[PDB]
């Protein structure tokens, strides 16, 4: 299937393509004709990934010069290994087009912890032990003690990669995560380390955000090398949150005192170093002088000197004046307080700290930690928190803040205080992929509306469209019930979520459509509390056995372990008759990371809109400095936030091969413009008046009669 | 408050924490209702130690590790000294060289004996006094006024919005 598409001619692997996939295509060769960033939604959760790196390949093929190569990221790794299988597919369909293999290479980075052959590190899991064993192996110390050759576990895996793969590189060809550790295998190297070097001559990479977002561990892989690369981030809805993340540190009571132990552990360390070798590690200050990564950005980073912090008492002595600053200003009990620059004006004031040389702790801290040839980092990995934190702070605080929360949520009296440090607007993290690369695209699905993207992250976009799935079928036949049996508002207020009569609507809702829907739905609730308030409600009632007569119910809880065998249950109850109820919350980490596929998930129920609660201290900081700065109202952004959550967690039954499946949304605040007009537009069009307020009764009998309709083949 | 008490009271330190550090040129975790016990018998006395002090030599101090209390004193009195701004050098290492050699005084006086630090400040008291010193106080006395100046220039920004938002709604 070659398209003659205006810029050029596309190959395509698939036969047909619907009209959306053709303006999607014509969209983004128009953005890349431009070389500018822009952003773009499209509904299908795949089908989208083929049409995008079908294009980038024909795109690089016509003009290789304008993009060096293509950095397509995703959320999580289990989805980035469908990314992969989709590339392997599509490069073996234009390998059978040309007749010939090319040279073409793509292939996906990930974690050491999730991909790795050593077995001493096999059976941790825990990432960051996995980082401190792998960098005790791979220590330059311990590279040059395998250079004596003594009798000490070396690992040979790196010492060969460097023998061999530093001379020659791979070819060219696809490999996942899992056939790249079985390459690893077989080559004796790195699947980690081969991946790595590969990025230098690598005609397409994907890994995930933190691997391209936060300063630490981002920038050594995103060197300039890929100075014109086209850089696309997918289904990144929830690049703001993740921004902030990878720049928030958080400080707790318990992590401050477990500093103060590894810095004892340290001190007795450098006593022992002192009596046992002093010149050969004293040599780091002849280099410290002439002049766990660094959390600064490329330009606010900054490497003239290290400062008064010159020799390891030295840089102890400053990490405890810090560390006891710290640990006092959390000890205060007070209400919530902010204090971005007067904070490190506090600091510098009372215990004597310039912010010139806190600028440089983090680093002085890598080089001198380096020096002591510690067994791991694992177990001082707090104290490498508090200095990334305390080196943040010293650099900058015009859009961030600190934050102390002397006492806890959900907790009278808690003697466990929290230091936060959550940022304010994420473009000052993401600015540097924009300058860099020449051009970002944001691929999205069940985008909230484009126009405040721009806004929120400093960009000038190039184009702004929505694309709708078009199909012979009507696959997707979203609603809104807002008013029950009793016609009475349904809304799930702060004021009204004790209602026992809109609970009670929301369980008749629930028994009448579970008794309908074929095997297999997902209510998603708006938090834990309340939708265990809900459910002990319906409990109390027998609205809530005569559910469970109907269809098997499952309920989700903070706990993981518990989440995945729940989830586990769950995917065999859909494929056996019984059907299973999953009641979730929005926010949980299971709604963002599952993907629901027919015969999963089948009607998606969403119990209220979802908002979050207007006590965390976090989120007034983060939207009151919106509304000075970029000027967002503090309702728009709230329901801004509401809605592209909404949309993230009810746009998973429309994933792909055309499965059919209906949204409904109990809640009247849905049926108001202003959140219909922040709701994706491929859902929005669809969505009609006629239904827009059904009742209950109404809503079950439209809903049957559409599942009738679907039930039948094209 | 976090240290388990007084070497020979440690019963405030458990009943309530509002009893706060005393600094005297022992370097000490004094407290104050062993300050009444120092007071009452020689009166300027360190009681283990014996240490003869002038009056009392007390002052009020806020952490729970004795040595962090002796070096931010100590860091204090010394920042009295050397003072002088970066850019008055413009060597690329003397910004930070003189700066390394104030935190070898201040460790050399929190342990070992401070003669020698004595003379040597001795000096440069001399020496830098005669222009230096006297014109960095005066600089750094001016950016702590216009430190706080600009910070109340920022609270006035913000109550005039605070103040004019409000005012938008009502009128
Ligand atoms: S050097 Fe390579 S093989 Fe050895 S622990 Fe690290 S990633 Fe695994
Ligand atoms: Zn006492
Ligand atoms: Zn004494």
């Amino acid at each position: 299937m070659k398209l003659n598409v205006d810029g050029l001619l596309v190959y395509f692997p698939y036969d047909y393509i619907y009209p959306e996939q053709f303006s999607y295509m014509r969209e983004l060769k128009r953005t890349l004709d431009a070389k500018g960033h822009g952003v773009l939604e499209m509904p299908s959760g795949t089908g989208k990934t083929v049409s995008l790196l079908a294009l980038i390949m024909a795109y690089q093929r016509a003009y290789p010069l304008e993009v060096t190569k293509l950095i397509y990221c995703s959320r999580t790794v289990p989805e980035i290994e469908k990314v992969i299988e989709e590339l392997r597919k599509l490069l073996n369909f234009y390998e059978k087009q040309e007749g010939e293999k090319l040279p073409f290479l793509g292939l996906a980075l990930s974690s050491r912890k999730n991909l790795c052959i050593h077995p001493e590190v096999t059976p941790l899991r825990f990432g960051k032990d996995v980082d401190g064993k792998c960098h005790s192996l791979t220590a330059s110390y311990v590279r040059a003690q395998y250079q004596h050759d003594t009798s000490l576990p070396h690992c040979r895996f790196y010492e060969e990669f460097d023998a061999h793969g530093r001379e020659v590189p791979l070819p060219a060809g696809i490999y996942n995560l899992d056939d790249l550790k079985a390459l690893g295998r077989r080559q004796g190297w790195c699947p980690y380390f081969l991946a790595r070097y590969s990025i230098l001559h690598a005609n397409v990479v994907v890994y995930s955000y933190h691997y391209l977002l936060d300063p630490k561990i981002a920038d050594l892989v995103s060197k300039e090398l890929a100075r014109k690369a086209v850089v696309v981030f997918d289904e990144a809805h929830n690049i703001d949150n993740v921004c902030i993340d990878s720049m928030s540190v958080n400080l707790t009571r318990r992590t401050l005192d477990r500093c103060q132990g590894n810095l004892e552990t340290l001190q007795k360390t450098v006593l022992r170093i002192k009596e046992t070798d002093e010149q050969r590690l004293r040599d780091e200050y002849r280099r410290l002088v002439e002049g766990a990564n660094p959390v600064l950005p490329d330009e606010v980073l900054q490497e003239a000197v290290p400062g008064s912090i010159r020799t390891a008492e030295h840089f102890l002595g400053f990490l405890r004046r810090l560390l006891e600053y710290v640990k006092w200003r959390l000890r205060v009990q007070h209400v919530v307080q902010e204090s971005p620059p007067a904070f490190l004006s506090g600091l510098a004031q009372r215990v004597c700290i310039q912010r010139k040389p806190l600028r440089f702790c983090a680093e002085r801290l890598r080089s001198l930690l380096h020096t002591l040839e510690i067994t791991d980092l694992a177990d001082f990995s707090p104290l490498t928190l508090l200095a990334n934190f305390a080196t943040l702070v010293s650099t900058y605080a015009k859009g961030f803040t600190i934050i102390i929360e002397p006492f806890d949520d959900r907790t009278p009296t808690i003697a466990n205080p929290i230091l936060h440090f959550s940022c304010m607007d994420a473009s000052l993290a993401i600015k540097p992929v924009f300058e860099r690369f020449q051009s970002v695209i944001i691929t999205s699905g069940t985008l909230s509306p484009l126009d405040i993207y721009p806004k929120i992250l400093d960009f000038h976009p190039v184009t702004m469209a929505t694309f709708t799935m078009t199909l012979a079928r009507v696959c997707l036949c979203p609603m809104i019930i807002g008013r029950g049996n009793d016609q009475v508002a349904i809304s799930s207020k702060f004021e009204t979520r004790e209602d026992i009569a809109v609970i009670r609507n929301y369980g008749n809702l629930l028994l009448e459509m579970s008794a309908v829907v074929p095997d297999g739905i997902v209510a998603f609730f708006t938090s834990y509390q309340y939708m265990e308030s809900t459910v002990a409600s319906w409990y109390e009632q027998g609205i809530l056995e005569n559910i469970q007569r109907n269809k098997l119910l499952f309920i989700e809880t903070q706990d993981g372990a518990e989440t995945s065998v729940a989830l586990e249950k769950y995917q065999e109850a859909c494929e056996n008759g019984r059907g299973a109820i999953l009641l979730s919350v929005a926010r949980g980490k299971v709604s963002e990371g599952i993907d629901f596929v027919h015969h999963y998930g089948r009607a998606v129920i969403m119990f209220g809109v979802p908002y979050v609660y207007t006590q965390s201290r976090i989120l007034k900081a983060r939207l009151e400095y919106l509304r000075d700065q970029f000027q967002i109202r503090e309702n728009d952004f709230l329901t801004f936030d509401a809605m592209r959550h909404a949309a993230q967690c009810v746009g998973r039954a429309i994933r792909g091969k055309t499965d059919y499946g209906l949204m409904v949304f109990a809640d009247k605040r849905f049926a108001r413009g202003d959140k219909r007009g922040k709701l994706p537009r491929w859902i929005q069009e669809h969505l009609t008046d006629a239904n827009l307020n059904l009742t209950v009764d109404e809503g079950v009998q439209v809903a049957k009669y559409f599942l009738r309709q679907m039930a039948q083949p094209f | 408050m976090d240290d388990q008490g007084c070497p020979r009271c440690k019963t405030t330190k458990y009943r309530n924490p509002s009893l706060k550090l005393m600094v005297n040129v022992c370097g000490h975790t004094l407290c104050e209702s062993c300050v009444d016990l120092l007071f009452v018998r020689g009166a300027g006395n360190c009681p283990e130690c014996g240490t003869p002090l002038r009056k009392s030599n007390f002052r009020v101090q806020l952490f729970e590790d004795p040595t962090v209390d002796k070096e931010v004193e100590i860091r204090k009195k010394v920042l009295k000294i050397y003072n002088k701004r970066e850019e008055d050098f413009p060597s690329l290492r003397e910004y930070n060289d003189f700066l390394e050699e104030v935190e070898e005084i201040v460790f050399n006086l929190t342990n070992n004996v401070d003669l020698d630090n004595t003379k040597k400040k001795m000096e440069i008291y001399q020496k830098e006094n005669k222009d230096v010193i006297q014109k960095n106080k005066l600089k750094l006395t001016r950016e702590q006024e216009e430190l706080e100046e600009a910070l109340e220039v920022e609270r006035q920004e913000n109550e005039q919005r605070r103040l004019f938002i409000q005012k938008e709604e009502q009128l």
